[PDB]
């Protein structure tokens, strides 16, 4: 209501609601979205059009870390990166194991990065064709670059999951940011099980006189 | 790697030396500065400068 805004585009979802912190990119976003969305709305997407932009309602000024995936869950995207509200997807279950071991929380019902203080979960591309990964890269392209630059003016640390997916990510950004590229939680040989990206993030913050992240707040009991 | 225990160890040491910062020889200062070079190279940017 107070920090929120709206802008109208020519294609579903027709209205994009954002937090004030996103204002400096909305003009371009409108422009780029109007040119691609027709082509893109031809397919059934994950998530549905009306949920594409809900992550623009997050403030950025209180955000220390961006936890970044390449695109949404090929089925069942809620519009919020990483979220499985019934706690079904491997990626979020595997992240929950990491966080379990790191904090010794044995008993829990689920996990959500979007409730965690100072974290913003993100998807590089905002949709995919139902059941197909990276299907919409070609359409999101210039928008993804635009939105991710904006996020990295505010976060100390960018944490990307997918070595292959985010190899050349630094090339996508103009100005530097502490950047860490780890394993996708569904990866060969359990490589994510031995990844210590969450401890590592916290040390890197401390080196920037930033308050570390309480990973445990993301549990749901 | 950028993501291993070894990385975590190295960064914990860099954090350690950043806190005290009262070095007592060439090796200690060369260590810290070589850690910073390593950090900046691996994670692109970090919060601390060479001394």
């Amino acid at each position: 209501q107070d920090p929120m805004n709206s802008v109208t585009v020519s294609h579903a979802p027709y209205t994009i609601t954002y937090h004030d912190d996103w204002e400096p990119v909305m003009s371009q976003l409108v422009e780029f979205y109007n040119e691609v969305a027709s082509w893109l709305l031809r397919d059934e997407t994950s998530p549905i059009p009306d949920k594409f932009f809900i992550q623009l309602k997050q403030p950025l000024r209180n955000k220390r870390v961006c936890v970044c995936g390449i695109d949404p869950y090929p089925k069942d995207g809620t519009g919020v990166p990483f979220e499985s509200p019934n706690f079904t997807k491997k990626s979020i279950k595997e992240i929950a194991s990491s966080i379990s071991r790191l904090t010794g929380v044995i008993d829990y019902k689920g996990y959500n990065l979007n409730i965690i203080d100072g974290v913003i979960p993100w998807n590089y591309y905002l949709s995919c064709k139902l059941g197909e990964t990276k299907s919409h890269a070609i359409y999101w392209d210039k928008i993804s670059k635009l939105l991710l630059q904006h996020i990295t003016k505010h976060v100390s640390v960018l944490y990307c999951l997918g070595k292959t997916d985010f190899s050349n990510i630094a090339a996508k950004l103009e100005s530097p940011v502490t950047t860490i590229v780890g394993y996708h939680p569904a990866a060969r040989d359990r490589q994510f099980e031995k990844d210590r990206s969450f401890e590592i993030i916290n040390v890197l913050l401390e080196l920037d006189n930033k308050v570390p992240i309480n990973w445990a707040q993301g549990f749901i009991y | 790697a950028m993501t291993s225990s070894a990385d975590l160890t190295n960064l914990k040491e860099l954090l350690s030396l950043y806190k005290s910062l009262r070095f007592s020889d060439s090796a200690a200062i060369e260590k810290y500065n070589s850690l910073v070079e390593w950090g900046t190279s691996t994670y692109w940017k970090i919060g601390v400068q060479k001394v």
